[PDB]
RNA sequence: AUGGUUUGGCACCUCGAUGUCGGCUCGUCGCAUCCUGGGGCUGGAGCAGGUCCCAAGGGUUGGGCUGUUCGCCCAUUAAAGC
RNA sequence: GUGCAGUCGCGAAGACAACCAGGAGGUUGGCUUAGAAGCAGCCACCCUUGAAAGAGUGCGUAAUAGCUCACUGGUCAAGUGA
């Protein structure tokens, strides 16, 4: 889980959602997952 | 199923032969030797051959003819390709020599007429940057 | 899929049903591209087999004679014409039919009489 | 590097950071350029870094403008001393950047990889920018 | 050349000062002025929205059938006032025309191109000075680029134009060139 | 919105009480309940289905809406048939059995685990090393079926652990 | 951009006195965590790890040289915190 | 993330999504190849049956294969992307 205040869709299905207050990067793979914070 | 350019007169370069085909469990030698046989009664390029495995390990092979750009190498005197396509046009070619293979690709491919082949192979002359004047 | 393109689909529709003699719509699913290769290497000397859009023929039907065919627009729209003879046209799509085992006839269509499927195997057979 | 060769007085005060652009708010030579918002002091560093990130994101072929050239110095003094005492030296150069003024022009082709070019040279830049067409 | 000169309502102002020209921006209306030789000079409002829908659609310059105090005018836009950032359009000069006038214009050209490879295109300028007639102004005078070859200087007097339309800003000028394109060790030797 | 605004179809013996807004429902395998907010309404289809209904086209009610909708489709749903996942035990001398209604794993620890069976659903053994979790809840169903997931830490190397029966997980190579 | 511990800038209270480096004893506080505890990714096979998140409850050695803080070394340690 | 005012692109000829099927032959374009086959990279980037097919967008293979997408019609149906 990437921790960084810059998230980007890196690969064409990295999907950008808000969980809880936070911004996420949900994808298949989990080299790309990744949230604020 | 698997599709391959195999030079005509010659056998076992390991990549050519064994990764891609070798692996899958269809032996070497009675394929290989009746394609030597029938490639050096065509003794003509580097003739492409594909293979249809069935459920038994049953293979079929069918064979081509030789690339365009292979085609080019040896007819229209272009005996070294130009890494700069249409900048440096060192091929002038004649719609004689290339009407006879486009013959040739009409019996092959999906030609319309002998025009429509002349245009494909001219196309493919295009890209590759030999100019068919 | 723009109009004035969609107006030129029509009028081929027109253009084709009228300067052919035989017209049957048929269904394609479990039929792929290197088959209609076969088939338009081979029966394109007279054949005419395509495929077009339903919602596009709900307008283009009225253009043509068609006016008897304005409830068959369920089914994928796979047009079959013919310039010449009348027994080849549905023979030879049964022929390539029963080479694929894919292809279904929707009906049987000719000169405005609706015929159906035996109407279609006794117009393979006359 | 950008420097001049010579200037008359080397040393000066600081510009000033008061007031709109009066020139240089209208691309002139390329076709995709960029536009500053903010007040600033734009250096020779800032500059070379924003022109090798576009020259290495378009990598063979289009032109790249820079309507700025630093020709106001300021001057830092050595470390460790009390105040007083004159004036330090010259050691970098500056052009002040007023709201509305043009930094950058390009001309390439294709609108995506410039755009994308221009917001590379934009995060090396301590001014909020954006992005302009040669368009009204 | 069949224009269809857009039609506006103008009313006269009330108040003219800065205070009364920055309420009426803020209401939603651009200040304007209109003279040439009507040698009456008259001071309107338009409407900021319609006049964008003018302008977008034929170009800045562009002839206008105008209505003011219930009688109609027309006038031609000289020019413009705009500002930098926000890029309003803060005030409008008009020139009154009577139909079969030479009056001078400045247009803008289009590049129409699609090159050989081993080719890249500078546009040394864009607006080119014209005569023609009131009803009759271009909105692009397109220039085609297309087979040509490196260095291929398109002088002014090359354009293509209407009949009755002449060109009088000097025919020396480069509008556009044809550079040998650059390399990729050229782009370190530019602006060091 | 599109699934918010279907009627929901409602076969022969299948119960609905409109308490109001509470809902319960009743079929051979269970009464099930369920419960919505005082802003939407549950009007039933009078042709034998039923249908939400909401006041405003908000934020909240055009999220609420079509949840209620889904809920009540897979409530009826399963009051009719009911809900079964499988779930398949890949590795190496892994086994699973049942003791009654609990379920017993080997997955390589040095003690064999167990879970305890809640009220609403059974497990169904077909093999050692393949099994079935069926209910009606589906909340439950899966929640359980998951549970049952992560015990194994997982294992993309050589493929260990517990996968639902379409699981088409991902893997590596450790080649040294 | 932080933090305000470092060398410094200003000189605002204290020069009719605010006793200054280090050590000892004695604490107590922060977490930007050395170990223990939970965890996500791996160019993580496994043992060892690398980096990141949460986390302060407890613990966080004795010795040689130097007045020395800092440091280096020896022998151990779950660990030898800022 | 919302609420407001714009302008733009597409929409009962059926928008966007979804789901069935296609997703082609020149061709493993040239160079560089160890391998460079649609996919470290450099240049060119046209042509044809077709209803649609990019010198191919990503992932995967040392190279291939392969999962795929971009472009097309099908079953249902009002709005949807900048």
């Amino acid at each position: 889980m990437k921790v960084n205040p810059s998230v980007k869709p890196i690969c064409d299905k990295c999907r950008v959602i808000r969980r809880h207050g936070r911004v996420m990067v949900i994808c298949s793979d989990p080299r790309h997952k990744q949230r604020q914070g | 199923l698997i599709k391959l350019q195999i030079q005509a007169g010659q056998a076992n370069p390991a990549p050519p032969v064994g990764p891609a085909l070798g692996q899958h469990g269809v032996n070497i030698m009675e394929f290989c030797k009746a394609y030597n046989a029938a490639t050096e009664s065509q003794r003509g390029n580097v003739i492409p051959v594909e293979i249809t495995v069935y459920e038994d390990r049953s293979f079929t092979f069918a064979l081509k003819t030789p690339p365009a750009a292979k085609l080019l190498l040896k007819a229209a005197g272009v005996q070294k390709g130009s890494g700069e396509p249409h900048k440096t046009k060192v091929a002038k070619v004649t719609w004689d020599q290339v009407r006879e293979i486009a013959e040739t690709k009409k019996a092959d491919l999906n030609a319309n007429d002998i025009d429509a082949a002349a245009k494909i192979i001219a196309g493919t002359a295009r890209s590759m940057g030999i100019t068919v004047e | 899929m723009a109009k004035a393109d969609k107006a030129t689909a029509v009028a081929d529709i027109a253009e084709q049903f009228k300067a052919s003699t035989a017209t049957v719509v048929t269904e394609y699913r479990g039929l792929t591209v290197a088959n209609l290769a076969e088939l338009r290497r081979a029966l394109g000397d007279s054949a005419t087999y395509t495929v077009a859009k339903n919602t596009l023929v709900k307008r283009a039907a009225s253009e043509a004679g068609i006016e008897g065919l304005d409830e068959l627009f369920a089914g994928p729209t796979a047009i079959a014409f013919v310039k010449g003879e009348a027994v080849d046209a549905a023979k030879a799509i049964k022929k390539f039919a029963k080479d694929n085992k894919a292809l279904v006839i929707k009906g049987g269509y000719m000169d405005g009489k609706a015929l159906s499927v035996a109407d279609v195997e006794k117009i393979a057979d006359l | 590097m950008l420097i001049p060769r010579k200037v008359k007085h080397r040393k000066q005060h600081h510009p000033e950071q008061r007031g709109i652009a009066s020139g240089g708010t209208s691309v002139s030579f390329g076709d995709y350029g960029i536009q500053a918002l903010e007040h600033a002091y734009i250096t020779n560093r800032q500059i070379e870094s924003a022109r090798i990130a576009i020259n290495r994101h378009i990598k063979r072929g289009g032109k790249v403008w820079i309507n700025i050239f630093p020709d106001r110095p300021l001057t830092k003094k050595p470390a460790e001393t009390r105040m007083g005492s004159g004036k330090g030296s010259p050691e970098w150069w500056v052009a002040n950047v007023k709201p509305g003024r043009v930094l950058f022009e390009l001309s390439y082709p294709d609108e995506k990889t410039a755009r994308d070019a221009l917001t590379r040279a934009i995060h090396k830049l301590p001014i909020k920018a954006r992005i302009v067409t040669r368009e009204e | 050349t069949a224009n269809i000169p857009n039609k506006l309502t103008a009313n006269v102002r009330t108040r003219t000062g800065k205070g009364a020209s920055r309420q009426a921006r803020r209401d939603g209306k651009v200040p304007a002025v209109l003279y040439g030789h009507g040698t009456d000079p008259q001071h309107l409002e338009l409407n900021a929205r319609d006049f964008a829908a003018v302008l977008r659609s034929h170009g800045t310059n562009a002839i206008l059938t105008l209505d003011i105090e219930g009688t109609e005018q027309l006038a031609l836009t000289k020019a413009l006032d705009v500002h930098p950032i926000r890029r309003n359009i803060q005030h409008a000069d008009l020139l009154v025309v009577q139909r079969g006038e030479k009056v001078t214009v400045e247009v803008t050209v289009l590049v129409e191109g699609d090159a050989t490879p081993g080719t890249l295109v500078t546009q040394d300028a864009n607006t080119i000075e014209i005569e023609a007639e009131a009803l009759s102004i271009p909105e692009q005078l397109t220039v085609s680029v297309e087979g040509v070859e490196a260095g291929t200087q398109i002088t002014a007097g090359q354009i293509s134009l209407p009949e009755g339309v002449n060109l009088i800003s000097d025919p020396e000028l480069l509008v556009v060139n044809v550079v040998e394109a650059p390399s990729a060790e050229a782009l370190e030797e530019e602006g060091a | 919105s599109r699934i918010g605004k279907q009627p929901v179809p409602v076969p022969s013996g299948v119960d609905v009480t409109i308490n109001g807004q509470n809902l319960s429902v009743k079929g051979p395998k269970g009464t099930l309940t369920l419960d919505v907010a005082e802003p939407i309404s549950v009007s039933r289809a009078e042709d034998g289905a039923i249908v939400v209904t909401r006041p405003d086209d908000e934020r909240r009610s055009r999220s609420l809406h079509g949840l209620s909708r889904t809920l009540i489709a897979n409530l009826v749903t399963g009051v009719t048939e009911g809900y079964t996942q499988k779930m398949e035990i890949f590795g190496v001398g892994y086994r699973v059995q049942l003791k009654g209604q609990n379920l017993e794993f080997a997955l390589g620890y040095s003690h064999p685990v167990l879970i305890e069976a809640p009220e609403g659903i059974t497990f169904a053994v077909e093999s050692p090393t393949k099994f079935s979790v069926s209910g009606i809840d589906k909340q439950k169903v899966g929640q359980i079926s998951a549970v049952i997931r992560r015990l194994r830490r997982p294992d993309p190397y050589k493929g260990k652990g517990v996968r639902y029966e379409g699981e088409q997980i991902r893997r590596k190579v450790g080649k040294t």
